This record gives structure tokens, sequence and C-alpha cells, in this order.
């Protein structure tokens, strides 16, 4: 006795509410990638969540995790890193684009981080958002992958924006008297305008906010060492006069700091040196008393960074002198104690580590939908 | 942007206050433990008079000997000066002539000076009466105020009115 499966009988789905899960066929995953990542520009996404692309990635990660189809699993994200990977590498001067996937990269980092299953992630999440995790994969070693790529991307982010400031940083800070009573150029509201460009772009994409300070304690720190190194090769520059004109043009740079609640990012403490440049160059330079304040004051100035400018330092009224040699001396007698580098000039190329915060968000996955925009109506929502 | 841009000089003995009365004027922020100013120092602030925007240029100085800028001739186009003085220590209350006298030899004849008793909120520990201050203001053409950079009284009416004094001036 028999049975073929006959009303003949199939196995039907049951009817429930959007659960936040995005279910593709794996013939038009080349389309996804294509759409959601390749051909994807930031600016269609205005007017939605910052980083809707790295949510709308972790529901489709979802999805296949529910299926238990560790295959859909490894070709998404493959495919996918691989893909942002191609996208940069074309834009590789793009400070936008490459902020935008920065950005998307760290949310769909946090996005596999809160919704793991490991319980130390998860401290954060409401009864609703705990049970949006991932039930049968433990995607640790993509997580791996993933940070690594972020900082791939950070480094060109930076590699850009000092790309655009360098031709820019000279000029502005020592070649450009713009206060009264001292006496391709590039002003010093132009870089605070490419600057504000930056942010502004950063800000609109939901960069993590730890990474944009960290961007521009890092630029700062350019400003710092391209400024304080030409410096250290020009007696033209070495005079009282630009003390002053250069610690206006660093105070400018603060409060723009200020203004944007940049002022923590550690940006004005990597400018000591060039502070300290400027106030060496404003201050006496005859006496043992005048060289005992140098010395106290020029803390982050190599002993060879103040002999260079007190070599270069030359007056611009005839009724000042230039630093003797016994001056010189005396300096180089009191600065015995320290250990400095070998090198009279920073590095201007100096990276400092990047730190990626974890930044779980109370986005739930079961309100967030596609944009018709995005052309991702093959997509299904589960 | 500004219609006006008013150069304004901080001079006084050390420890007076300057660098405080600047913070609390242009960012409202007051610092016990102030590091001393080195050579010249800066913050800006733009307010509002006769409906104008007026953009004052603060060039915070020095008043440690060890710490002064090689030389003077930068109170050239200032339009105002602060000369700063604490109520609790009549020394730096004597030391405003010579401060005063300096200023006269490099300043603009035009300049107008505040003379500003900062410190106010000590009134227990005060060494400078206010009417000998205010006479002295009076005999050498300087506009008086008292101010504490600390508790904030005064601070804004002393840069609001001296900013409004030059405005009339060179309007
Ligand atoms: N009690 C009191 N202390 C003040 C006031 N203004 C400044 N100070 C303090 O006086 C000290 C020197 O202040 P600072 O602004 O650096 O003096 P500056 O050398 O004139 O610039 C710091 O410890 C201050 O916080 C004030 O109005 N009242
Ligand atoms: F800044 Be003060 F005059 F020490
Ligand atoms: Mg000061």
């Amino acid at each position: 006795l028999y049975f073929q499966g006959a009303m003949q009988v199939t196995v039907q789905r049951k009817e429930k509410d959007f659960q936040g899960m995005l279910e593709y066929h794996k013939e038009d995953e080349a389309l996804l990638i294509r759409n959601l990542v390749t051909d994807l520009k930031p600016q269609m996404l205005s007017g939605t969540v910052p980083c809707l692309p790295a949510y709308i990635l972790y529901m489709c990660i979802r999805h296949a995790d529910y299926t238990n189809d560790d295959l859909k699993v490894h070709s998404l994200l493959t495919s996918t890193i691989n893909g942002i990977k191609k996208v940069l590498k074309k834009h590789n001067d793009d400070f936008e684009m490459t902020s935008f996937w920065l950005s998307n990269t760290c949310r769909l980092l946090h996005c596999l981080k809160q919704y793991s299953g490991d319980e130390g992630f998860m401290t954060q999440n409401t009864a609703k958002q705990n049970e949006h995790c991932l039930k049968n994969f433990d995607l640790t070693e993509y997580r791996q992958v993933l940070s690594d790529l972020s900082i791939q991307i950070y480094q060109q982010l930076i590699k850009i924006a000092e790309g655009v400031l360098q031709p820019m940083i000279v000029s502005a800070m020592l070649e450009n008297e713009s206060i009264q009573g001292l006496s391709n150029s590039y002003c010093l509201e132009a870089i605070i305008r490419q600057m504000n460009a930056f942010h502004t772009v950063m800000c609109d994409q939901g960069l993590d906010p730890e990474i944009i300070l960290q961007v521009f304690k890092q630029l700062f720190y350019m400003i710092n060492a391209v400024t304080l190194n030409n410096l250290l090769l020009r007696k033209d520059v070495c005079s009282w006069s630009t003390g002053m004109q250069l610690r206006y043009n660093i105070s400018q740079l603060e409060e723009w700091l200020r203004g944007r609640n940049l002022h923590q990012s550690g940006a004005v403490q990597t400018m000591e040196p060039l502070i300290q440049a400027a106030q060496l160059l404003q201050l006496k330079k005859k006496t043992q008393e005048d060289a005992e304040a140098i010395c106290s004051l020029c803390t982050s100035l190599s002993t060879q960074q103040i002999v260079k400018i007190l070599n270069l330092y030359t007056p611009l009224n005839e009724f000042e002198e230039r630093v003797t040699v016994a001056f010189i001396r005396t300096i180089q007698a009191q600065l015995q104690e320290r250990n400095d580098p070998q090198q009279l000039l920073l590095d201007a190329k100096h990276m400092f580590p990047v730190l990626f915060p974890f930044n779980p968000s109370s986005l739930t996955m079961d309100s967030i939908h596609i944009p018709a925009c995005l052309n991702l109506e093959f997509l299904n929502e589960v | 942007e500004y219609d006006y841009l008013f150069k304004v000089v901080l001079i006084g003995d050390s420890g007076v206050g300057k660098s405080n009365l600047l913070s609390r004027f242009t960012r409202n922020e007051f610092n016990l433990e102030s590091k001393s100013t080195i050579g010249v120092e800066f913050a800006t602030r733009s307010i509002q008079v006769d409906g104008k925007t007026i953009k004052a240029q603060i060039w915070d100085t020095a008043g440690q000997e060890r710490y002064r800028a090689i030389t003077s001739a930068y109170y050239r186009g200032a339009v105002g000066a602060l000369l700063v003085y604490d109520i609790a220590k009549h020394l730096t209350y004597e030391n405003v002539e010579r401060w005063l006298k300096e200023l006269r030899d490099h300043a603009d004849s035009n300049i107008v000076i505040m003379l500003v008793g900062n410190k106010s909120d000590l009134r227990h520990l005060r060494a400078v009466p206010t009417d000998e201050a205010r006479a002295f203001a009076e005999k050498n053409g300087l506009s008086f105020i008292e101010t504490s950079a600390l508790d904030s009284t005064n601070v804004e009416a002393a840069f609001q009115t001296i900013l409004t004094e030059i405005y009339r001036i060179v309007s």
C-alpha cells in the first residue's frame, strides 16, 4: 500500500508578521551586491537613517542564519567585503565614498556584535532586539575580517584628507599676515572650510563620533608637523611677528574645534610643539634668565629643534639682534639631561592607531523597510 | 561675518585674571588652575551694537616679565584696552601706572581704555577701595568697572561697554 502525496498535500508556510528578515535567491545575489554595494552612491540614501545599507545586510544575514544556510552566510559576506573593497579601489580619492563605507562597515560590525548571541555584546539590548539575534551561526571570524577592513578604510580616509590639506598648510599658517600691528596661496579660512566639509560628510553619514574625533586629532597633528617642519627650514619666517601670527592661527583652529564640539579630540594637544615654537619666537633670547625661561617652556620641542629655531631667528627691524653663539651654547648646556629624537623634523605622516568603539543602537530590525530607490524589490520581507 | 573688527588688548600684572576675563567673555568658562600666558594669545567674540556686527579680536598678553614678548610695538592698531588689576592685591593696582604709561607710549591716542578691578568676589580680601581706583580712572581719562571672572559679575558689561564706546568713536 502506497501514497504519492494526494487535494495534493503540500507544505504551506505559516503566516506571521514582519520578523525583520530579508531573504533572497542565490541566483539574484550579484544584483544585490550590485545595487546595494557596487552601484550605490551615498547620495541616494539622503533622507533615510544612516547606515541603512549595513542594517539591510545584517537583515539578509539574519535570514540566512535562520534557514541554516551557511553557504548563503559565507557567500553574502565574502561577496560584500569584496564589493566594498572594489568600490574603494575605484574611488580611492573620494572622501565621501570612503567615509560612506567606513561608516557602514562599522555599523555592520556593530550589528554582528550587538546581535551575535554573545551576552557580553548584548547588555544594552531590549527584549525585542534580543530575539533578532543570530540563532545558528557564530560569525566571529567574519567580525575579525570586518575589523581589518575598517582599518584599511580608515587609512584611506586619512590619506585622502591629508592629500587635500597638504598644499594648503604652509601658505595658510605661515605666509599670510591677517592681524594688525605686527609690522597658489591659501588662507586659514580655506583650511577651515575644507575641514567643515569633511566634518559634515562624516556627520551626515553617521560615522561613529569617536572616529570623527580621531580623524581631526590626526589632521591637526598633520598641520602641526607640516607647519613646524617648514619653519625649521626657514629664516624668513622665524621672527616674533610670525610667532604672534602663528599663535593667532592656532587659536582660530582651536575655536573652530570648539564650535564643532571637537575640542576633546586630542587635536589641540597635538599642536603643542607648534605652539611652543610660536612662543619661542616671541620670547627674549639674550640672558641666562631668558634661556632658562625657554628651556622650562619648550618641553615639547627637542634640543635640536630649539637650537635650530634660535639659529634661524631673524629680526625684522635692525633695532633687534640675532641670537648669539654663547646664548645657544647656554641652551645646549641646560638641555643636557634630555633624550630627544635624532631627526630634526617631525614625521608628518605619523598615524595614530585608531581605536574603534562598539556602539550598539536602538533600531529594531522589524521596523526597517527598504526604500524603493535602492531597486531591491527582488528582496522579500520575512 | 562682521561690520567692524575691534582689536582690544588685555594688559596688567600676572595673576590678576586677564585670561579668565577672556575665557569668561568668549565662552563663559572660568578655570581656577589657569596657566600663565606666554607672549600674546588670542580669542574672539562677535556682538551686536547699533544693530551692527562687531567682532572683538582680543589680544591677551603675558603679565610676567619672563613670559613677555620682546616688544610692545604690537599694541599698534589697538582701538581698546582693558587695564586689569586684582582688587585683593594693592601692588597689582600700583603697577597700573606703569602699564598705562607703556600703553600710551605705543598706542594710538584715540584708544579707548578701561581700568578693570577684577576678582570682586574677594570682598573679604579687598585691598583697593573702589573710590580710590575710580578717582585714578577719572584723572587719567580711563573708564572704570569692577569685575569677577569667577562669579561672572560685570564681565559682559565691561566688554560690551568698551566695544560700544569704540563703535561710537569710529563709526
Ligand atoms: N577669586 C577670583 N579668582 C580669579 C578671578 N579671575 C581669575 N582668577 C584666578 O586668578 C589666577 C590667575 O588667573 P589668570 O586668568 O590666569 O591671570 P592672568 O595672568 O592675568 O592671565 C587663577 O588661579 C584664577 O582662576 C576672579 O575674578 N576671582
Ligand atoms: F597670564 Be598672566 F599674566 F600670567
Ligand atoms: Mg593670562
